[PDB]
């Protein structure tokens, strides 16, 4: 069980960006990797999740047409991508996992997070 | 165009070895003395029997696509290369002079049957002297390959040497294995009263 | 004891049967190095609809059903044609893992020869089904407040599904005289209906994830249970388990050469006369261990109690000895 | 969506006492709730899942309870390293995962 | 509705084909039996 994110990013508004988060030690190829945003002084807010095997997204209503979440199961990596960045996107983004335990789900690991600064 | 099939449609049903034993098996076999087309896309139907007179191994192989528009996966044997990818074939595939499996004057007989989603590729290669049609000589086809592909399999096509297409039907076949584990003759128990008596 | 009388008159009485008893046992499974992916089929985030049940093929791996049997999470595990306890040893030439979701009351419908909407129009098992069915409640995964309508099922099927047949057709069911031409309405109903799984429903309507493991027992064994292959022994009456075929006999070198495809050969007796060792493609013939009839030749007990014995149709090896025809 | 609201906004508890946090959902969430701990400058850490099960490797002093729409997190014998912001997140499988605003635990004075 | 009537149909041969074929029924829902296979030891008709 281990997730590794990318390094901190600094971009100008309108520039495209993609942060990565590689997972390992998963129970099966069908798990749930999800992205969460955290503004400097705000709280936790869910964005979306994928099952890399199925590559099925469940974008949040407040983040549907703002970001794109993709995955590559060959490298067991998830990607969160902004087509056009804005100053409001400046925040720390974490990737968490939710494995399946037949009876129920179980979140095992939490990503260290990547700081993105749009300015 | 049709020609007599004679008795050149016998293969080994199972993997069992039976020395010098006459065995009775009820299974899909090419009917004896049944007209076979003489040489498009041919439906797989119950069974398929393909006899090639390619002296120089002209026929590279075959394709098995029911949709025929690359929508479904199709077997691709070419000659030895065997692939089961979702190949995108041309409208008239030919050879000029999501894969799940990959492997890398003369009459060549092959029996294609898909049962329980299992493809079976039997073969028999022999020298021939009759250009017009299949020699009236008994022959056996050992199983060249068996791939439990699981595909639907309702149509097939060749790759370019005249060829023929027969069909298998349930026929109780008395098979005479010899001491060397070789079939020299077989009796179709529905050909005629004499065969039933035998 | 055979005559059931204390006095034994002169003569020969076929008292007993002499069987050469094997001392050693050999277990040889395919030398395959991999673990079959049970978790992927089971530990899956979302299951397919019963009308479109998913199918995985497990092959080229070593299966271990001990974990599945020992697990207590599975609500109902029913094996037809095979013992769940004995699954650990049986080999299989082919394994199918069907997966879907139904409601609790429909769990019974998934059984050999069962009837009902699910068995008739969604998933039908053959009468001679040889496998296991493992179903477990998924109320914590497949039910939401307000109803989880993701899962569907076929209700009005014009043609009853054949065994191991999947119908994903969405053609409007014409229950009346006039056709529908793809147009819904009265006597024109959509063939599929959705389970509105809600956490407050009774266990009867609660979701259940169902996995059907279908085995093919015959051909080379792509999947075998966990076992430790042992060294074979030539020229010895021993028990043997070759690729799951169990027997008791002498494993000897055979001059006869199998065809490359051939694995198990049987003669008119239909017994597995010869086998192909999985570790090495060496054809080993099998001969029944010497068996005979022990006939006690006794003069009348009145005359004496000295008694001779006759082992029938055996050499004086396996047993003042006389070898006669 | 299922809005998650926590209470109180902030509290102040001396070490050794028992801290109580409440979490409410708009509509039921059965028992698919998880409590987290996010110390200043550190990533969130799971404490309770399933609304009652303690995450492995976490001190036994933390406990969760409740069901339906109301859930509670109890920290008996509060320690000096327990000062963080605690959230409650639901993870219903076929639904959007919602988050609460969080509650801050500080020193009583 | 508070005094719904009840008739008993018995000692006769019932043909439900006409009822099903009728296109003037805005609602027709069967529970525990498909209307198609209606072709019973007792029948009640509440109105
Ligand atoms: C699906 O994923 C779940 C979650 O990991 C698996 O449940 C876990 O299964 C393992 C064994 O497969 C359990 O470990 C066991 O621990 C006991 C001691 O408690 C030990 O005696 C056993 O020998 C075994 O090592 C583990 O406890 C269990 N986790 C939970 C939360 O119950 C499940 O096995 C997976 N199923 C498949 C088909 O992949
Ligand atoms: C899979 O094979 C079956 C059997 O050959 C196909 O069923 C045929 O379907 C077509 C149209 O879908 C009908 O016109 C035929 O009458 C059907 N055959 C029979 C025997 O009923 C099926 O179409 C195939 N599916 C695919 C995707 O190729
Ligand atoms: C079997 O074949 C071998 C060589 O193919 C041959 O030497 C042998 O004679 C054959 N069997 C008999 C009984 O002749
Ligand atoms: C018995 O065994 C001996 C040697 O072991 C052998 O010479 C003899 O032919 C055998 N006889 C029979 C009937 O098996």
């Amino acid at each position: 069980v281990q997730l590794v994110q990318s390094g901190a990013e600094v971009k100008k508004p309108g520039e495209s960006l993609r942060i990565s988060c590689k997972g390992s030690g998963h129970n099966s190829p069908s798990y749930w990797i999800s992205w969460v945003r955290q503004m400097p002084g705000k709280g936790l807010e869910w964005m979306g999740r994928i099952d890399p095997s199925d590559s099925y997204t469940n974008y949040s209503p407040s983040f549907q047409g703002h970001v794109t979440i993709s995955a590559d199961k060959s490298i067991s990596t998830a990607y969160l991508q902004w087509s056009s960045l804005q100053a409001s996107d400046t925040a720390i983004y974490y990737c968490a996992r939710h494995v399946v335990a037949l009876t129920h789900l179980y979140p095992d690991y939490w990503g260290q997070g990547t700081l993105v600064t749009v300015s | 165009a049709y020609t007599n099939s004679f008795t050149r449609g016998v293969y080994y049903p199972d993997k069992v070895f039976r020395s010098s034993v006459l065995h009775s098996t009820q299974d899909l076999f090419l009917p004896f003395f049944s007209n076979v087309t003489w040489f498009p896309v041919l439906p797989f139907n119950d069974g398929v029997y393909f006899a090639s007179t390619e002296k120089s191994n002209i026929i590279r192989g075959w394709i098995f696509g029911t949709t025929l528009d690359s929508k479904t996966q199709s077997l691709l044997i070419v000659n030895v290369v065997i692939k089961v990818c979702e190949f995108q074939f041309c409208n008239d595939p030919f050879l000029g002079v999501n894969c799940t499996f990959e492997y890398v004057k003369n009459l060549r007989e092959f029996v294609f049957k898909n049962i329980d989603g299992y493809f079976k590729i039997y073969s028999k290669h022999t020298p021939i002297n009759l250009v017009r049609g299949l020699p009236q000589g008994f022959s056996a086809l050992e199983p060249l390959v068996d791939l439990p592909i699981g595909i639907n399999i309702t149509r097939f096509q060749t790759l370019h040497a005249a060829y023929y297409v027969g069909y298998l039907q349930p026929r109780t076949f008395l098979l005479k294995y010899n001491e060397n584990g070789t079939i020299t003759d077989a009796v179709d128990c529905a050909l005629d009263p004499l065969s039933e008596t035998k | 004891c055979t005559l059931k009388s204390f006095t034994v008159e002169k003569g020969i009485y076929q008292t007993s049967n002499f069987r050469v008893q094997p001392t050693e046992s050999i277990v040889r499974f395919p030398n395959i190095t991999n673990l079959c992916p049970f978790g992927e089929v089971f530990n899956a985030t979302r299951f397919a609809s019963v009308y479109a049940w998913n199918r995985k093929r497990i092959s080229n791996c070593v299966a271990d059903y001990s974990v599945l049997y020992n697990s207590a999470s599975f609500s109902t595990f029913k094996c037809y044609g095979v013992s769940p306890t004995k699954l650990n040893d049986l080999c299989f030439t082919n394994v199918y893992a069907d997966s879907f979701v139904i409601r609790g009351d429909e769990v019974r419908q998934i059984a050999p020869g069962q009837t009902g909407n699910i068995a008739d129009y969604n998933y039908k098992l053959p009468d001679d089904f040889t496998g296991c069915v493992i179903a477990w409640n998924s109320n914590n995964l497949d039910s939401k407040v307000g109803g989880n309508y993701n899962y569907l099922y076929r209700l009005f099927r014009k043609s009853n599904l054949k065994p191991f047949e999947r119908d994903i057709s969405t053609e409007i069911y014409q229950a009346g005289s006039t056709p529908c031409n793809g147009v819904k309405g009265f006597n024109c109903y959509f063939p599929l209906q959705s389970y509105g799984f809600q956490p407050t429903y009774g266990v009867g309507y609660q979701p259940y994830r169902v996995v059907v493991l279908s085995f093919e027992l015959l051909a080379p064994a792509t999947v075998c249970g966990p076992k430790k292959s042992t060294n074979l022994v030539k020229n010895k009456c021993v028990n043997f388990n070759f690729n799951g075929l169990t027997g008791t006999g002498v494993l000897t070198e055979s001059n006869k050469k199998f065809l490359p495809f051939q694995q198990f050969g049987r003669d008119i007796a239909d017994t597995t006369d010869a086998v192909r060792d999985p570790q090495t493609l060496e054809i080993l013939d099998i001969t029944p261990c010497s068996f005979g009839g022990v006939s006690v030749i006794t003069p009348g007990t009145n005359t004496s109690n000295q008694v001779a014995v006759l082992y029938q149709g055996v050499n004086c090896t396996e047993v003042n000895v006389f070898q006669t025809r | 969506d299922i809005q998650m609201t926590q209470s109180p906004a902030t509290l102040s508890v001396s070490p050794g006492e028992r801290a109580t946090l409440s979490c409410r959902a708009s509509q039921s969430v059965s028992s698919t709730l998880a409590w987290y701990q996010q110390k200043p400058g550190q990533a969130p850490r799971l404490l309770i899942y399933g609304a009652s099960t303690r995450a492995t490797g976490i001190p036994a002093r933390f406990s969760g309870s409740g069901s339906g729409t109301e859930f509670t997190l109890t920290i008996s014998s509060l320690q000096s390293e327990d000062f963080a912001v605690y959230y409650c997140q639901q993870y219903n499988n076929w639904s959007t995962w919602t988050f609460g605003q969080g509650t801050k635990v500080d020193i009583k004075r």
